[PDB]
């Protein structure tokens, strides 16, 4: 936050140093008459600096003064070199400024003066950050390619630029064109920059070299959500086999898309990234048909076998909690005889009958099932991450947590059974509502139940969470109000408010209208009570519970095409998970191989379609 | 006349129809006489005879639909429309009659949220409705795109 | 599924055989120089095959090489014949490929070489399936008519095509034009193909011959939902009687529409088909006025007499269940004396008083009424079908099942009364809630109650069924959680959860908030209970029951013009049913006959209307001959943003 305060003080200081210098002010406006009067002096300070560590030639290039800049090059040719020496604009030469301002005469004048075309603008104002408004690169070829000047790009190559210039991020020129906000004109430059490669043998052509994250220009368009650049890069990876009237048969190349992928492949990059614009690449021409052929053939049957094994697992755990051992109460009821009702307790040496030997089989099914969960899920949490990015995979989210918390509460019950601890009701009653509500994970493979389970999640972290802050405000105010009213009275004719923990639990239920409401009709209630409960029922039942339905009803039609895009991405995340963990004896690799068809060793997927007729008479 | 797209033939087919008020495919001098009197004009009997005989290639004496289609391609005004608009219209039009309706702009608006009353659907129709049948053409549909 | 895997292996193998053959590769690109070097050899394999069983002429026609194809015909004229011999593209000749690619010079060159214009492309890649992207037919005339080439159709007729070519489905040329996705240009070809008939005496003109389902081209447009082809075929079947200013009086022909129909007539084809695009033909020009004249005149009074007979039937059955015989308890209460409350039981020799002789009349009304249901409904289930297509007639659906299950449960009660079985409460208490909720069938003849009964059905098989899978997940988790909490405690001060069948029935009701909630306020409840019930009431009452109202409210305005189209189709299904089962003494035949008016023996329906007078339209086409607002314009920019 204080960096932007410090950056604003730098720009105001630069305007101070220009006005307080007769060279820099004269180079600022144009003052071609004034430069000849100063530069003919003896010590006219040609290597003068400023706040950004700029010279007089940096100023004349920044304010676009061709006439003043040539005078500075004639009187001092050393200023074509010597970039800015500040921390912010480090390394930026005068050639960089003339290219970004898209000047044609000043660039050609600098190239005659032997300018450096391979300098690096490696300051903190050119790096890819949310603080900077631009990410142009580091090299003059990277600057000319992003401001869309095909004249200067052709000019820089003829004077010996490098087509493989990599940044501090490792990005080449072709990576930077993808990160630009103008998608259409980036496609026009992308064809131009490959056209001047044409001799890039190198054992790496041009658009196959990755940056420091291992991403090619094809996969970087997949992560950043460039739908326009993604369709432009599909032209290289398809082959039209035959055209039979209104019927073509293309042949896409699954060598950088399919998740056979010992490297990091494109379906893992899209499904783990946080951008909501990358999930639109799951509807394009090779990827939509690839996922459906995985999900219909091998994705849905293997997901419904894991849905039936888990369902018979959580029935076997349920009947170990129903038939769990109990004995009658040992000592006495003599806990104070008006508020005790428990009459059984837990047994120690439970396994001494044949009916409990069946349950011991059922409990060993449970505990072994609780270890297998902590061996296929925990070595992905402590290994691939230190829990920095585990939370929202896509939006799928809690079912990682609910299956860990289930496997923890089973193993707490194992500890309390071996040491014969007292309360096993608490670790079980978590483990069941965590156990059965995790069956909702398996409702993502059914179109009837799929988009409804997403809307349950988008209300709990949203329109139900913001209501439960303004519910706990109300039922702290009224429950502390109802408590002091019945504090001075008889707690057996109306005992909804005798303890303060009980008065919080009555008013939580009177807000929800699930219990009735305090009324006796035999004894005179306090006169203050009927006032403060009629005040309560209006702003609980008439106002705020009818304002959830107005708010959940308003949300449900607004996010009603987002939850359908979220469901088609939950299938891709499920398919990639089932493909990774299952062995290769099951799940054959997608697409047709090309060894016995004379196409190489890569894997292809053909798609035929009927396009149009109305656009066939005229096309 | 084999230069004419799908939506123009559907416009010209009912355009043939309101001339031909006997339910066949023949424009005699009678039915073009019934039209030109309803325009308030006094049709000259020579003028009625010429306009039929000018475009009648087969020589039967009655203008059918391929001759009315041949004449209308001669006297076509122009259209220079876009690819994105034409592909939009063919998806918007569902039954393929060449017309978007009031029943078919309810489907397009329900597709993207946008709660319209059935009155406000017809309030959209009459703005794009240049000529008037309670339907928007393809020519009227292009008009409501390139206005800006 | 594995067929598409096998079909993809065929196409990659075809590209292998082309590259591995010097003839087929040279015929592929164009290589007119390379063919003269190979074909001048001795054994240059002119009848060479491939994966699709194709020759070099099939390749040159497929990749559109006119120059290479003529060289193959000069060096070997036998290749104009000999179609593909694979299973997939069986029978496809080289003339077929030149027609589909819409080549004009290659077709005319093949016809000079005596090509077969009556060959059949009877492979598995041309049949009408959802696997194939096209259904063009089998004959070259069928191929040229579907790719919209009027030049090649005129060329094929002059060289002796057959205008009555029928497929393996029985479809003629005119049937195939209806099944094409471009409706407007199919109308233009339909006039052309009939124009070249003009001598089709045959005792069958051209567009009256049916396919192997008995459907004419007029009725096939009715089934497949071609609204454009349906209005085009109405031009033949109307007659303008008189035009009186802005007032015409047309005369439609009800010889293939009206369901007098000893054959299968058009109102039965539309109302039984599964397509949702065929129900738009119920709004066209003869059919909308035909249904209304049946429903207003004879459809609604006969449907409200069956609604009053059935209502007095289900009152007579109700009072036989109220006045059913019971005697006091015989032996003892001695079933374990803390959980028994029943104190009457069923009687055996019930009919021994005059008050039960009235009921015996009322029960014989019921049982005879239960047989008549199983004689007018079951001989349509076992006869017209083996229950393959009984389920969704239109969407009407369950009322077939609810009237069979009612007539079954009455006859179960007849068996248990004769053999004097114990529990008659179970077959009755089904038979009443099945009996009275079948009165909702008769709410389709009232516009107030009509479209509301459809929305009850579209929630039960939809937004209520997907909620009851995620309700049974929750009330298995919490009911098994609440059970083990109160398992170790006292089941009379709070006994909502003492059995596991009872704990499932408490938590089903606490989810619905119909019973109150476990609270005693005299004894200390478990500390775990108040945590796990506050967790429960948030995701039952605050979240998931307020998410039905947000979901049923979102659906109800989306399907709000579909349920109005579903109601106008429930009237047509009712009208055709009432017309079929009632005798001909009632229900006179619709329309005016034509015997005593000099029109034949067929039946007509006249419709007069006032059309317009739109000046701006008619003036623009006439010169061609010669020798409220503010938020509407906001909506169009919302469409311009959506289109962009
Ligand atoms: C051993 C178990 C099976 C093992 C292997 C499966 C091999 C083939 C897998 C193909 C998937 C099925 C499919 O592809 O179709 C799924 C649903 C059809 O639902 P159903 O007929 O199975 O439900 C009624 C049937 N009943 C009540 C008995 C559940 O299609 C839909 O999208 C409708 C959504 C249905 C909602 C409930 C989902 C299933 C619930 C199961 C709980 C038990
Ligand atoms: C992948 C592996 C999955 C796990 C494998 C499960 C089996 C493991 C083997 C043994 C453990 C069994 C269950 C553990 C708890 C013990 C329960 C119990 O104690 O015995 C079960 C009770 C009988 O009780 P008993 O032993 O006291 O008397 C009988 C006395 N003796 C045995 C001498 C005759 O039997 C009953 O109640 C049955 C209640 C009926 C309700 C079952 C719910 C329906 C089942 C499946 C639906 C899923 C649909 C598919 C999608
Ligand atoms: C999304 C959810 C929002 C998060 C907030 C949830 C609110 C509830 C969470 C926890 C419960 C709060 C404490 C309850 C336990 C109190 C037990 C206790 O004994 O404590 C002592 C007193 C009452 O004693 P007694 O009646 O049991 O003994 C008899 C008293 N004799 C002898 C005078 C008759 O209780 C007291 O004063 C308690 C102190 C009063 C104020 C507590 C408020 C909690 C603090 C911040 C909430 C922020 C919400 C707004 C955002
Ligand atoms: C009991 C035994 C006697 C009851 C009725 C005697 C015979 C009634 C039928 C005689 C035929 C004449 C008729 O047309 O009578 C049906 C009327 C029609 O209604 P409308 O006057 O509004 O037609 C005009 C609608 N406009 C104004 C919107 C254009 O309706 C009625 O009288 C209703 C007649 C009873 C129908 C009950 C069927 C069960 C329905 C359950 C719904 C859940
Ligand atoms: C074509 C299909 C229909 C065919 C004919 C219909 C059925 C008639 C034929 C035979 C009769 C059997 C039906 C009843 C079976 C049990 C008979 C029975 O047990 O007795 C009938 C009771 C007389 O009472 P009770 O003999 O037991 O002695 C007095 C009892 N004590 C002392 C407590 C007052 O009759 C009552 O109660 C009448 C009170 C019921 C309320 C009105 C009934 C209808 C309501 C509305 C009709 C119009 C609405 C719009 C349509
Ligand atoms: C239209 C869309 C919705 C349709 C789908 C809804 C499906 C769910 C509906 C019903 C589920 C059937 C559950 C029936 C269980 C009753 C079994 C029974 O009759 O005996 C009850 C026994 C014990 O009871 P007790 O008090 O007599 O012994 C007390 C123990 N002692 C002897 C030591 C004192 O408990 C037991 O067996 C516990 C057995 C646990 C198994 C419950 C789960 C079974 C079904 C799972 C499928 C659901 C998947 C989708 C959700
Ligand atoms: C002794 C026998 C009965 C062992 C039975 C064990 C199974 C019932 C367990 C063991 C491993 C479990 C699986 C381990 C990993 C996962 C992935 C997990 O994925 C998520 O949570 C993704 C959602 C998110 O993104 O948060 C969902 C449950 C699932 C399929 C589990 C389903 C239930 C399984 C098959
Ligand atoms: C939106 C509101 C303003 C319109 C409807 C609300 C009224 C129906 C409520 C609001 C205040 C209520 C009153 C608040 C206080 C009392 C005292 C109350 O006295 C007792 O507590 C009974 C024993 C006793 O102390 O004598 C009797 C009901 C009464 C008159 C209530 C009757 C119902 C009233 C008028
Ligand atoms: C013994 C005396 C009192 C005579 C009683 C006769 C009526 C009460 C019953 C006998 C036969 C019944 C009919 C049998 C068959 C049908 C068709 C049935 O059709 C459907 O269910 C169509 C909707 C769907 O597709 O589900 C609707 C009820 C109805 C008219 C029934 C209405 C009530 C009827 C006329
Ligand atoms: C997302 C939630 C937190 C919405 C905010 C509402 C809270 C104000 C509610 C919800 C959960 C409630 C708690 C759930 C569990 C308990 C334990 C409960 O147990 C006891 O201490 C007494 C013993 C018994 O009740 O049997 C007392 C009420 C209390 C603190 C409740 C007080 C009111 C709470 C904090
Ligand atoms: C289990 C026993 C006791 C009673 C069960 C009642 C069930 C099976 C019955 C009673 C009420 C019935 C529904 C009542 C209303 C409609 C709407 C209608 O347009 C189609 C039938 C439909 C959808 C019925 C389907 C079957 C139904 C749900
Ligand atoms: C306090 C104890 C007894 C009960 C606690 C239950 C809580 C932790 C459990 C039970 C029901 C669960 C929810 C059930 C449904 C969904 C929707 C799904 O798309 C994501 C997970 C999510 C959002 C679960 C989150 C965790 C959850 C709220
Ligand atoms: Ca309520
Ligand atoms: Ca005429
Ligand atoms: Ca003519
Ligand atoms: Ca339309
Ligand atoms: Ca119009």
């Amino acid at each position: 936050e204080s960096w932007a305060q410090s950056r604003d003080e730098q720009n105001l200081l630069q305007q101070k140093r220009i006005w307080e210098s007769p060279l820099l002010l004269a180079a600022k406006d144009n003052d071609v008459q004034a430069l000849n009067k100063l530069l003919k002096y003896e010590d006219c300070k040609v290597h003068q600096r400023g706040a950004m560590g700029e010279t007089a030639l940096h100023i004349a290039a920044l304010y676009d003064n061709l006439e003043a800049a040539m005078v500075l090059m004639e009187a001092a040719p050393e200023l074509v070199f010597e970039p800015m020496t500040s921390e912010l604009y480090e390394g930026q030469t005068a050639l960089h400024i003339a290219v970004v301002n898209q000047n044609m005469n000043l660039v050609r004048a600098l190239l005659a003066r032997r300018a450096s075309v391979s300098a690096r603008a490696t300051g903190t104002a050119f790096r890819r950050s949310p603080c900077n408004l631009i990410y142009f690169g580091e090299h003059p070829l990277s600057f000319a390619a992003c401001v869309n000047s095909e004249e200067i790009v052709r000019l820089l190559i003829e004077h010996g630029a490098d087509i493989r210039a990599q940044d501090s991020l490792g990005n080449t020129v072709l990576h930077i064109l993808i990160l630009q906000p103008n998608k259409t004109f980036a496609c026009q430059m992308y064809n131009l920059l490959l056209s001047y490669d044409r001799h890039g043998d190198h054992l790496q052509p041009l658009d196959l070299v990755p940056n420091h994250q291992g991403l090619t220009p094809f996969k970087l368009a997949g992560v950043e959500g460039n739908t326009v650049m993604f369709q432009h890069l599909m032209q290289k990876r398809k082959h039209t086999q035959w055209t039979y009237g209104p019927l073509t048969s293309t042949l896409y190349d699954l060598t950088e898309i399919d998740s056979s992928g010992d490297e990091q492949s494109l379906l893992e990059l899209i499904i783990t990234t946080k951008k909501r614009e990358a999930r639109q690449i799951l509807d394009q021409t090779p990827v939509k048909e690839l996922v459906s052929l995985k999900w219909k053939r091998y994705g849905r049957p293997y997901f419904c076998m894991l849905g039936a094994i888990y369902l018979l697992y959580i029935i076997c755990f349920t009947m170990c909690c129903i038939y769990r051992p109990l004995k009658p109460r040992t000592n006495n009821r003599t806990s104070p005889r008006d508020n005790t009702l428990l009459q059984q307790k837990l047994l120690q040496e439970a396994y001494m009958t044949p009916k409990d030997d069946i349950r011991l089989v059922g409990e060993l099914v449970t505990v072994i099932g609780a270890i297998i969960i902590l061996l296929v899920e925990v070595p992905d949490i402590f290994r691939m991450g230190v829990t920095r990015f585990f939370g929202q995979t896509i939006l799928g989210g809690p079912f990682h947590v609910l299956i860990i918390t289930y496997a923890f509460m089973v193993l707490v019950t194992m500890v309390m059974r071996l040491i014969s601890a007292s309360g096993e009701v608490v670790p079980m009653s978590f483990a069941l509502v965590l156990g059965w509500c995790n069956v909702m994970y398996f409702a993502r493979g059914f179109q009837m139940l799929g988009p409804f389970t997403i809307m349950i999640q988008k209300m709990i972290f949203g329109d139900l969470m913001r209501f439960c802050w303004l519910m706990a405000v109300v039922i702290l105010g009224f429950a502390s109000a109802f408590y002091i009213i019945f504090q001075t009275e008889d707690p057996e004719e109306l005992g909804h408010f005798y303890d303060y923990p009980m008065a919080l639990f009555s008013t939580f239920e009177l807000f929800l209208t699930i219990i009735d409401g305090p009324a006796n009709y035999n004894v005179d209630l306090p006169f203050m009570y009927s006032i403060t409960y009629a005040a309560f029922a209006i702003i609980a039942t008439l106002l705020m519970l009818n304002l959830l339905i107005a708010m959940m009803g308003d949300t449900h039609w607004r996010v009603a095409h987002e939850r359908d895009e979220l469901w088609r991405a939950q299938i891709v995340a499920t398919t990639v998970m089932l493909e990774r963990k299952l062995p290769r004896c099951l799940w054959p690799r997608s697409g047709i191989c090309g060894r016995e068809y004379g196409l190489g060793d890569r894997w292809f997927l053909r798609v035929e379609d009927r396009q149009d007729l109305n656009r066939q008479r005229i096309q | 006349a084999d230069q004419l797209t799908e939506e123009q033939i559907a416009e010209f087919k009912e355009a043939f129809s309101l001339f031909d008020k006997d339910g066949d495919g023949t424009i005699t001098t009678k039915e073009l006489g019934t039209v030109m009197r309803s325009l308030g004009q006094n049709p000259t009997e020579a003028e009625l005879q010429d306009m039929i005989n000018e475009v009648d290639a087969d020589g039967n004496g009655t203008i059918d639909f391929p001759e009315f289609l041949t004449m209308m391609a001669r006297k076509m005004k122009d259209t220079d429309s876009e690819e994105e608009i034409r592909e939009a219209f063919r998806v918007f039009d569902k039954d393929g009659n060449g017309y978007i309706s009031a029943a078919e702009l309810r489907h397009v608006m329900t597709n993207l949220g946008e709660k319209l009353t059935d009155e406000e659907v017809d309030e959209m129709i009459r703005e794009a409705d240049i000529d008037g049948d309670g339907q928007v053409n393809y020519e009227e549909f292009v008009q409501m795109m390139t206005a800006k």
